[PDB]
């Protein structure tokens, strides 16, 4: 509550001086950089509507100097004319500069060429004449047959483009590169107007035999974003090539997913894995190209936080949705895993990827007993002919959810004589890059850990001071993640899990580190369909209360 | 320089003004060690809008499939200096390509050093040689009793620079060269990789012998895939590391959903006894607890039955339907796929409802009838 003029002000000076640049869009640089600035014009029309509507015409002289020439330049220009809501947000422009009573000459002129712009955008026969004579003729107005026309104008085009496209260097009539240009241009304004969409795929699909691509990357970009907010639902066929030639729109969508697992939805992964099968990644990511740019991404995050349990949990989803993919759309014909996962031992991923829906209980443990065999020959005899080193053999071992979170709960099942193996998996999965000296240290604090949490289960439920003492670092996330494994798995649990919980939660960063944990969890085993219906609940209930206080 | 004046003499030495108004020039125009005939007529001003060219017959032959680009160039092209830079670069171009007609090899260190070479190996070893002596092929034994064939495609300069190994077998071949290395030393080279991938052509050679591999059919030596048939109307195909072969591969099955799901649950719950000091078969019988079919059909073995564009049966519908009139293709297709095909030829012509081209397999005359 400080400028309210001043901004807009501005800014009128120079879409005016830009309006002026445009004049009509007949020609290739006017629509360009329409096609740009328009969406920035509707916000400016949006304030500006919030400034006529509030106040009333004629009395006021505020922007009043040109806002006719404004709007004239506006409605006959017709990209502008096209956007979503543009001419709405014109229209209402126009209703409040209209007058009730006009008093002086000026006011009935000005209302008078507000009904004229108005039939002109609406109601006006800038169209060929024959069939304007015809339809006249035949006693239709423009209303009851545009749609129709409008249909058969984009089929023609389309059918054209499909022809273009199946002569692929044949002496025949050869669509003008220009003219498809021209089309997409035109693609971008009217995305979300039903009565393209059939156009727009055509142009996807239909590319042709050109070195150089044809199409303006604002096409593509106007395209992308219209897909994200699910404003188009195209077939996926269409957005495979999109992807396929685009590479920003590519990032620009895998970004927007990241927007998704940062802001909005933190830890609610059935909301993820919603966005991730209805966005069509997994079917795009059976392209070995298209997966191996998106994994990139994926690598450049699990960096900049050293290991970020939300982007794991994301990586464990997606992989889900494309594993399924893979099958399904992968009878004959498929690329060999040593080409999506290049960079270890293809023997390893074989192993990883059989699901545990698909083995017992009871053999979980033989599994990850396996696995940890498989990896410690991979990383301690890091030799020639193998993965590059420990890392990539990790970052493998993530887009596996199931085996990574499994060995925890497994743990306390056979605390009773805990296994060397899964100690070592363990320890491995919460820290790479040791020296088996640091990872022998943190199988021996997590062994004396599983002496002290066995005789405190087998014990009644005590207090939470004495989980503190042991909760008192390298491997701190190691331990807290096991711990809450135990209040959850133990029944001397659902009692003192909130008396660890309250003091547990130091900073809002641990809140959400378990909270994520708990979501993780749960999707994890709501598809496995392995339960204690208490520990469910309890889970559910924690993470409730626990997502108010952050 | 900057001017055609020195720069016209430093880049074009053996073309001589004939005229004083230097409208005339005359001689030679030269490229890898190559010089031309080439008298290059100007109009009475500097203006290659209207110019004159001709050549020897010689050069004719070689801008041949360049015409239309030179008169283009005199046309679009501001000074003559640029434009011979042009036509230079465009003779560059032209002889590179057409390397088949093109080499003077200097004798003295060549046929000579090849066959004393040729000699050091043992006559037995060489198996093709092309009259060119660009091109040859060479063989090696295993201790096994396998041969296994080398490629060596040669320049000008045999002993100066390497010699392009183009070889079959499945890891990336090395071979140090140095100006002192020579054909026993490539030869050396070539036995150590044959003699260390052993292993991997012991599992091969095993497979093949005592299953019915079933899709690579004469299998080379680089394939690391093996679609293997076992029951009927069931498959599985294994891709193998060749570095770890007895090791784990990626694999999966192919047939009834209804046969195939079985296998796969047994699979997922027998995997953990995989074992790299048993072979791959005896550890795939006993992990999948089944034995192989050695060859249940060995002529009807199968015939690959799909569209040989897309690779489907059931394309919405319709059958792989319009054939090959031939008997060394008889490769089945799709109606669809075949006319989408056969539109973007340019050797295809369109009567009533009739296509007429090439079979994309064999380039031999199909006939569509929409
Ligand atoms: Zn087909
Ligand atoms: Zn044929």
């Amino acid at each position: 509550m400080a400028q309210d003029s001043v901004d807009l002000s501005c800014d009128y000076q120079f879409w005016m001086q830009k309006l002026s640049v445009w004049d009509q869009a007949s020609t290739l640089e006017t629509q360009q950089d329409t096609c740009l600035h328009v969406a920035q014009f509707q916000e400016f029309l949006r304030k500006m509507y919030e400034a006529l509507k509030e106040m009333d015409s004629n009395t006021v002289i505020e922007r009043f100097p040109t806002i006719g020439q404004l709007l004239a330049k506006a409605c006959w220009n017709p990209f502008i004319l096209a956007y979503d809501e543009s001419q709405k947000i014109l229209i209402w422009c126009l209703c409040c500069l209209i007058n009730k009573e006009p008093q002086n000459s000026g006011q009935s002129k000005l209302n008078s060429w507000i009904q004229g712009v108005l039939s002109h955008i609406l109601s006006a026969l800038r169209f060929d004449k024959e069939v304007a004579l015809f339809t006249q003729g035949l006693g239709y107005a423009p209303i009851d047959y545009y749609p129709g026309l409008l249909k058969n104008m984009v089929l023609s085009l389309a059918s054209e483009l499909r022809e273009n496209h199946l002569n692929g260097f044949n002496t025949q009539r050869r669509m003008a590169p220009e003219r498809v240009a021209s089309l997409s241009r035109v693609c971008v304004p009217l995305i979300t107007l039903t009565d393209v969409d059939p156009l727009v795929e055509a142009l996807l699909i239909c590319h042709g035999r050109e070195p150089q691509e044809i199409l303006q990357p604002e096409f593509f970009e106007a395209v992308n974003e219209a897909i994200l907010l699910k404003k188009i639902s195209l077939p996926m066929s269409a957005v495979v090539c999109l992807w396929l030639r685009h590479l920003p729109s590519l990032e620009k969508a895998m970004l927007h997913l990241f927007e998704k697992l940062i802001s909005s939805e933190r830890n609610c992964l059935r909301r993820i894995e919603c966005f991730i099968k209805d966005s069509s990644l997994p079917q795009a990511a059976c392209h070995p190209a298209i997966f191996r740019v998106v994994d990139e991404m994926f690598r450049c995050a699990l960096l900049e936080t050293d290991g970020a349990l939300e982007i794991i949990a994301t990586i464990q989803v997606f992989t889900q949705c494309f594993v399924e993919a893979l099958e399904k759309a992968s009878k004959q014909l498929r690329f060999a895993l040593k080409t999506y996962f290049p960079y270890t031992s293809p023997s390893l991923a074989m192993v990883l990827l059989q699901d545990p829906q698909d083995i017992p209980r009871g053999h979980w443990l033989q599994t990850l007993k396996h696995i940890s065999e498989l990896l410690r020959e991979a990383v301690e005899d890091q030799t020639h002919g193998s993965c590059g080193g420990p890392f990539e053999s990790w970052f493998l071992f993530i887009h596996f959810g199931g085996w990574a979170e499994m060995v925890a709960e497994q743990l306390l099942m056979s605390a009773a004589e805990p296994p060397t193996a899964l100690l070592w998996l363990l320890a491995f999965y919460y820290g790479p890059r040791d020296g088996r000296q640091q990872r022998a240290q943190t199988m021996v604090q997590v062994k004396a850990v599983l002496g002290h949490l066995l005789a405190m289960s087998r014990s009644s439920s005590l207090s939470a001071q004495d989980l503190q003492t042991v909760a008192g670092a390298p491997a701190q996330q190691l331990i807290r993640h096991l711990l809450l494994n135990f209040l959850l798995w133990a029944p001397g649990g659902h009692t003192i899990a909130w008396d660890v919980i309250t003091l547990m939660a130091h900073t809002a960063e641990i809140t959400h580190e378990i909270i994520g944990f708990l979501d993780q969890t749960l999707y994890r085993w709501n598809r496995l369909g392995i339960e204690s219906p208490r520990s469910e609940k309890l889970a559910r209930e924690l993470l409730k209360e626990l997502r108010t206080q952050v | 320089m900057a001017v055609t004046e020195a720069s016209l003499l430093r880049q074009c030495p053996l073309l001589l003004p004939q005229n004083r108004s230097k409208t005339v020039y005359e001689g030679f125009i030269s490229a890898q060690g190559r010089d031309f005939h080439l008298r290059i007529v100007l109009p009475e001003d500097l203006q290659l809008k209207n110019a004159r060219l001709l050549c020897s017959w010689q050069l004719r032959t070689i801008l041949s499939g360049y015409h239309r680009i030179v008169q283009q160039r005199m046309q679009h092209s501001p000074d003559l200096m640029s434009f011979m830079m042009e036509l230079k670069m465009l003779l560059e171009v032209a002889l590179k390509n057409r390397q088949e007609l093109y080499a003077l090899p200097p004798p003295p260190q060549f046929y000579s050093s090849l066959i004393e070479e040729i000699g050091t190996l043992g006559w037995d070893k060489l198996v093709y040689a092309d009259t060119c002596f660009s091109t040859i092929k060479l063989k090696a034994e295993d201790a096994s009793g396998r041969e296994h064939l080398i490629t060596l495609k040669l320049k000008a300069k045999y002993p100066a620079e390497s010699p392009d190994y183009f070889v079959d077998f499945p890891v990336p071949f090395c071979a140090s060269w140095t100006p002192q290395s020579s054909l026993i030393s490539i030869y050396s080279q070539f036995l150590a990789a044959i003699e260390s991938l052993k292993a991997f052509w012991d599992v091969m050679d095993e497979i093949d012998e005592k299953t019915w591999v079933l899709e690579p059919e004469k299998p080379p030596r680089s394939a690391t895939a093996r679609r293997i048939a076992l029951g009927n109307n069931v498959s599985i195909n294994i891709e193998v590391d060749p570095r770890h072969p007895t090791m784990l591969p990626e694999c999966f099955f192919l047939g009834a959903d209804h046969v195939v799901k079985p296998l796969g649950i047994k699979l997922s719950r027998n995997i953990h006894l995989w074992d790299p000091e048993n072979s791959v078969l005896q550890n795939l019988k006993d992990v999948l607890e089944i034995d192989f079919p050695a060859r249940a059909i060995l002529e009807k073995s199968d015939f690959t039955m799909d569209c040989g564009i897309c690779y489907a049966y059931q394309l919405d519908g319709t059958i792989p339907d319009q054939v090959c009139d031939n008997s060394q293709c008889g490769q089945p297709f799709h109606q669809i796929c075949l006319y989408e095909w056969l539109r973007g030829l340019l050797t295809s012509r369109q009567s009533f409802n009739i296509i007429f081209g090439e079979c994309p397999y064999c380039s031999k005359p199909i006939t569509l009838k929409m």
